């Protein structure tokens, strides 16, 4: 049994949580996480789009091939030889890792903090004796370069050319099957109660297949950004954007700065929100005193942490910390995605929102907690409604249309996607006027501002959804729309009186 | 199934009228007419939102 | 006696400062900090807005009653206990901090850098005998949970429904006299010469009261937004918000971060423009090497602090240190408000420049100091001059009743405000063509660009004054200003000539 | 001889590197460096500005004349013993900097990862003896404010009034030949193929030549904002902005916070590109694991470093380090300037991705650098067509004369600048509808965000190339470009049709 | 009471200003006229802000 | 001296040419007409390139 595993996943890969081994639990997720009807693969838009070199990397289960040269055959040790001057770093990285240090992880006292580690190592253990690739007396030894880029516990020579892989979550869940399977188990406690995102999304396991499924993305010509995207979103397929190769450390993983390079931006600026933010601002100016090498669950008492992290509030659920981080998502980032306003209040948010209270209740009164994440939902609401009635604007524009350009200079975008208004595709793909500008700047104040204005009161920076994030910039464009609609308005007016003058 | 759906500006009326009566009159959290936030009777809003609840039908599954 | 207060409030409170004792100085600074008619309370459009939930912490002795659940009768360690797990974070916070660890200050040693807590520690307690609080020869024991939250050295039982309190600046200051007096001074020392600005403003001791009194915050619907503008501007009511609780650390309050949040944003980019300048580059190289436990007083020498910080800018005032910010001050952020640029070549701004001068050449040379400020100051002007060309355009347009939907689609704002040009109501509410889109532009420009501009060049950041901030920006919105002006003069021609036509 | 400075430098200087001395080097360098025709002094517009108070720091072998006051003459200890109260801070710093404990570094032992700075020492007193500064047994003692600000190795007194300097560059070199020869390398390193950029250029050697140059830098009023620009540019003239006074720190340096100052902004972001990539982040989660007093030819061996920094990279150069950093550049940041995007296929540009390949593959593989340089390229190119259809819109506009007021009110920009269309002049001034709006926001389309775009490319931040900075805010221009561009021909139409009317 | 306003420009060349003669002759730090920075007359500026000084009156307490 | 110039969307399509057969098609990198990304013959993209070499004359010193 793994206890951190929800019953929904179990269930969903038929297996008894009391008699699954570890084998069989590995390979039922390995089998739905590989199943293309479960987001494997290039997806539905294959036909659209090709992998561009980098692309072996972002998803090597689909497109990675070992490297034609060199044409060498290499035992365990010899990785280490040739790469210490191949790639210098990744070797030194790894030699003092703890995958390169297994002996230090067995010799941990049950007084030290970072003792659970060595429990970790025997599950490690028990999983591959389970899977047959350790004996059942057999000690791991190291976890090398030759373990996870070819195969775990090799005992014989690899061919360079042949045998190399990327590490893919798969590869490491061979080991780390709880921390994969906690992963997995997003597919399966994430159901909205109306369909208002796919089922299992958003999360980090089905990042990729999203990414993927994005229309613009399969159709923009411009591969290279197209891979930016997917950069921000190769969680489903590697491991190792956390806690990053080749240190793997878990305690860089529970830095906020582990989570920026990704939630940040335009549409989502949660690292510049929790950083400005008194929380984040503590978390900067106190990191020096906390030890981040205590798991999640010890860091508010052994690890002296008293300002809460991104990790630590999003990994959080009901008193444990797991890899599944969708158990608590109400808003899910952009407030206009149809019924995730309307299901607020719903009994099922309201569920997640106590799950809310009793994270912030670790520090804050109930009473605290609660009045703020009040003005978190209303506040939230506040700028969905602004930018509905610029919406509804701009949109009547549309179906009128009256948009500029609308029916003289508006091309229709890059299959497979349909023409439409205020699209997704619009923001990645531009020809004439498609979008009109009207049309760009009211989808961007959903997208990006409004979004930034919930990330900002999400995250409690009262800048980012009042003068300079959210509200502010959400003004603008309401004005600058009103005003074009005024504008548009006059000229119509204008030459209206023109074809009167050409009617007499 | 899909909710009907609901403009902001209702559901901060909605949450406004919470635990208040049907003739209690609360201000807009968005609105403002005439030089005045406009003023909002509960039971326009609680009729306004049940009726979107009832073409929700099972879809909605309980809640405020 | 403080030493460290102005006679300025000893003055203002009719108090002699040769005889009066802290209890007499405390009770009159709470008087004067407690009266409505001083900034206490709703304010002057209190009939406009009601609390919200969080608006109990936020403004305390206005809004705040003890839950009403749980029912607990409680003494001083029964507090800790049951908080400590209720609230374990904060029971964990407060027993490590200076307030839970009394002794610990008694027994310092002269040599030791922090001695000067002692002397500290010896004031309070003279400031509590003083007041009837602590026994002459009474020691006190410790800062506890219910020292703040119920009454400070209370010996019995508390009722949590009843005498539960949040503690605010006055709280504090029960101890904290001499902080809190010099906090308080603020009110007394910053006289505009020709009002430039409200007397005492802009201070910490009166931004609440500035945010209340901001018409549009009184008036405009949307409360969660406008409670995001009241987070920034509590320190009025309570002390926490740089010394965050429930540690308390003045070592934190001394880091730049700790005004981070509050002191950002797109009308004052501080924290940007300082970080961004050698001085924040160098503060965040060189955090680790200084000793920010020292008093400021010390920085430069036991703390090794080489590079300059916030605090040790702003409370150094004439070679002292105080919780007063105000006396340096001349621009205060906002060149264009009127009478600030024809007051820079004051006596009055002049011995504040003098005063600043001194501020810089415990590294500089005056020489290098004085030509940094007077570029600072010249810059500032050349951007004032700027936006004032472009406000002279749109203004006229007003003037005129030329802009989009001025005579047509330009609602009243929300009462009690009232309608007018280029409002800073306009920057929080919108509706129809109130505004117009270049009067929101002009706006903006000095509001933001102008003003970060400033900042800029006060804070060192040669990119936040050209580039990227101010100028490069205060460019773009001359330019629009200017194309629609030309934009809308040959409209209007193209109109006149269609009526002409018109008229046959 | 330097063997790390280039044989284009002593082929430049007409030195044989196999016979030349340092103090004939050292001249050779200084000649050129102070030559007017090779960038020194106020350039070709010196007839159309004058400094203002800080030139004097920033130009000092133009503009610095020591103060007036005080009538001192001072010995050696004479400097420390009065600036410790003058300017005590710079004393506390000189005092624990190395230049004040020489003795320190000959005490240094061959284990001592710091032991390469004893043979710095000795190449510096070598320099020193060619030089006749130092005699052939005597010891540099100290580098203390006479060295620097007066004369190296003074024994007697010094005038204040007549013989304090502020250190250039060329002082510096008196003692650090190897490195003032290697950043004076730069201006013989860095000659284009086509001569996209001038010889030399862009590098830090000439960042000030370049400065001055620049025709709106020279022509525009607002001297105070020019020196802003000026801020960033002074690398030529002095040595201390990486390395600030007075600690004069390689540590320092090393940060990446060091270039952070400088290169960050709307038209180059390299410090946010970078420090949001997971490099950037990796370094600021690991800064503190790092030991930054080792040279950057030891930094990922005996300093820890794992993740890349900006001085590592670019000071990088076929596996050795020098303050060059001009050779690996292909892009240039701006990838719109005539024959960069052309010449990045050629035999010169894909010998420096040799060089680059070098240096990722300290880390990566050569297969994973390659196909992510191979993604930079194309992705600032997709950038570049993106510009280059919004360019070729307006362009025509200036050419049918259609931009708005183009013929009506587009007053010349100041002399020396000659009017023409969507020229750098137009960021930093304006007046009337010089420059139109389109034509500004086309310009800012390749100046800010290509140029943002191909930095986040470089940089490797996603968001920073699709999002947030780049595709995203370009598409935004080309939307609002072609949205006025239809709008403008609607317009005109419209007019035709009055035209029509108005012949009857 | 309230300072009679001084135009940006004007402080600015007031400023410029500062310890030449009225003959002196300097640039403008803000205006372009005719592909020019305008050149201002000392002793011109001096008398502009002299003027909004004498309506400032008391206002103004002294000061360059 | 100066290389002649060439559009990036050309350098893109040269790029995607690179070793293929001049009978190639390539999707564009950068044009989409009639709701498709364009195609390119890569003989045509390969032509295009060289002429401009030709025009650049010693200005190219080699390369792709
Ligand atoms: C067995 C052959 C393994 C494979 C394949 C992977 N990991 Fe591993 N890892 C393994 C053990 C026995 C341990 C120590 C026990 C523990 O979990 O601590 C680890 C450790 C880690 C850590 C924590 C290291 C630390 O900070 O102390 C991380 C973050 C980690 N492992 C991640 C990880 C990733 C991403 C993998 C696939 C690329 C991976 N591991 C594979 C054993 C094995
Ligand atoms: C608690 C003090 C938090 C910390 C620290 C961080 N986040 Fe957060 N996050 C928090 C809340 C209350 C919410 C809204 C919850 C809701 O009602 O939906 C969020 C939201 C997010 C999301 C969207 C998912 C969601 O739960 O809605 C993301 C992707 C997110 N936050 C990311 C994130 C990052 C990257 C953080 C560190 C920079 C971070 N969060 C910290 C609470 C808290
Ligand atoms: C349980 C047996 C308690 C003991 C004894 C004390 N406190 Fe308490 N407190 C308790 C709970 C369950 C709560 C949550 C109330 C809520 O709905 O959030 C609190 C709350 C507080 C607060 C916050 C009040 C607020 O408005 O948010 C404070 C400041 C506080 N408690 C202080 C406090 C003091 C000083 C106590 C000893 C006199 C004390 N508490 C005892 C539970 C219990
Ligand atoms: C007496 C019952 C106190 C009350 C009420 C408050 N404080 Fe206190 N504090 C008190 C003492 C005797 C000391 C030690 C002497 C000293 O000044 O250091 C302190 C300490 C602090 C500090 C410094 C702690 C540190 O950095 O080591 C701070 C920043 C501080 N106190 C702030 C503070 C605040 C904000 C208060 C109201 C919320 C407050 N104190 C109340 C005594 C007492
Ligand atoms: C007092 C008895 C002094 C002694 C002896 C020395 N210096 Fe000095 N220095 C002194 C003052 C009061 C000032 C400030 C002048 C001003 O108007 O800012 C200075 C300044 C400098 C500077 C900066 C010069 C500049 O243009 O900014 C330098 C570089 C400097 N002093 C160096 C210096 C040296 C090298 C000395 C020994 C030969 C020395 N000072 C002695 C006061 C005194
Ligand atoms: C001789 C009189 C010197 C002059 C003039 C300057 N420097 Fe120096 N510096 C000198 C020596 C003998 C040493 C030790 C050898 C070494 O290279 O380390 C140094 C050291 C430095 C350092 C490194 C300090 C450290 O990190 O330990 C730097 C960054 C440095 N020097 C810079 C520097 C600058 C910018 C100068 C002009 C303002 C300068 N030095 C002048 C000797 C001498
Ligand atoms: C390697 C991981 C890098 C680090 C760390 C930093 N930079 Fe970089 N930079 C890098 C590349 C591959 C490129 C493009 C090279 C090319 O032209 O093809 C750049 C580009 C720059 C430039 C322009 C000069 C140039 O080489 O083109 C600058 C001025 C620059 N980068 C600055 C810079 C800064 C300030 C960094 C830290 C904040 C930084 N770089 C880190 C690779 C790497
Ligand atoms: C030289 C004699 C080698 C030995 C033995 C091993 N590796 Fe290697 N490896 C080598 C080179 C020269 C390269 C670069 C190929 C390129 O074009 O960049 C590599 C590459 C790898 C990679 C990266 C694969 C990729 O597609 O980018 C990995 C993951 C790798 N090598 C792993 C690896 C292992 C596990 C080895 C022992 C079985 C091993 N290498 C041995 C050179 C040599």
């Amino acid at each position: 049994d793994i206890s951190t595993v929800p019953d929904e996943t179990y269930d969903a890969l038929k297996l008894d949580r009391g008699k699954a081994t570890p084998k069989e639990t590995y390979e039922a997720l390995v089998k739905r996480y590989k199943d293309p009807a479960h987001g494997a693969g290039k997806g539905t838009m294959g036909d659209y789009w090709e992998p561009i070199a980098i692309s072996i990397y972002m998803d090597p289960n689909t497109f990675y091939k070992p490297p034609v040269s060199p044409k060498e055959v290499a035992e365990r040790k010899d990785c280490v030889e040739c790469h210490s001057d191949e790639t210098p770093v990744w070797v030194r990285a790894w030699k003092r890792s703890t995958h390169a240090n297994l002996d230090k992880i067995r010799n941990l006292k049950s007084d030290d903090p970072l003792y659970y580690k060595k429990g970790k190592l025997e599950e490690v253990e028990n999983n591959l004796r389970s899977m047959g690739k350790l004996g059942e007396k057999e000690t791991l030894k190291e976890v090398g370069c030759i373990d996870c880029h070819v195969d775990v516990n090799k005992k014989d020579k690899a061919d360079h050319t042949k045998d190399i892989r990327m590490p893919t979550a798969d590869t490491c869940g061979t080991c780390h099957l709880r921390e994969f399977a906690e992963r997995e188990s997003e597919r399966d406690t994430m159901v909205w109660p109306n369909g208002q995102w796919p089922a299992g999304r958003p999360s980090h396991a089905l990042d990729y297949t999203a990414n993927i499924e994005t229309t613009v993305w399969a159709a923009m010509p411009q591969r290279e950004v197209a891979e930016g995207c997917t950069m921000c979103h190769t969680n489903q397929n590697k491991c190792d954007n956390c806690h990053t190769r080749h240190e793997f450390s878990a305690a860089e993983s529970r830095k906020p700065e582990a989570c920026a390079t990704c939630h940040s931006g335009v549409d989502h600026n949660n690292w510049e929100a929790y950083t400005m933010s008194k929380h984040g601002k503590l978390a900067e100016m106190n990191r020096d005193k906390w030890n981040w090498e205590v798991r999640l669950k010890d860091a508010f008492s052994k690890g002296g942490q008293n300002a809460p992290t991104c990790a630590a509030c999003h990994m959080e659920y009901e008193g444990e910390y797991t890899h599944n981080i969708t158990r608590k998502t109400r808003w899910a980032n952009y407030p206009f995605v149809p019924g995730i306003a309307e299901n607020i209040t719903s009994d099922w948010s309201e569920a997640r929102l106590d799950s809310w209270v009793l994270t912030c209740t670790q520090c804050h009164s109930e009473r605290f907690a609660r009045s703020y994440l009040d003005l978190m939902d209303k506040g939230t609401l506040e700028g969905l409604a602004k930018y509905q009635e610029a919406n509804a604007i701009v949109h009547k524009m549309y179906e009128d249309g009256t948009l500029t350009g609308q029916k003289t200079n508006r091309p229709n975008p890059p299959e497979p996607e349909k023409p439409g208004f205020g699209i997704f595709t619009q923001l990645f793909w531009s020809k004439g006027n498609n979008p009109a500008s009207l049309e760009l700047k009211v989808l961007e104040m959903a997208e990006n501002n409004l979004a930034k204005m919930h990330v900002g009161l999400a995250h409690v920076n009262p800048g980012g959804w009042t003068y300079t994030e959210g509200w502010g910039p959400m003004n603008r464009a309401y004005v600058e729309i009103q005003d074009e609609y005024t504008k548009m308005q006059e000229l119509s007016a204008l030459q209206a009186r023109v074809n009167k003058l050409e009617g007499k | 199934s899909s909710l009907a759906p609901i403009s902001a500006k209702d559901m901060l009326d909605y949450l406004a009228c919470k635990d208040k009566k049907p003739t209690d009159v609360v201000k807009s959290h968005t609105e403002v007419e005439n030089g005045k936030i406009v003023r909002v009777k509960c039971g326009d809003i609680v009729a306004l939102v049940q009726k979107a609840r009832e073409q929700s039908g099972d879809a909605w599954q309980g809640g405020y």
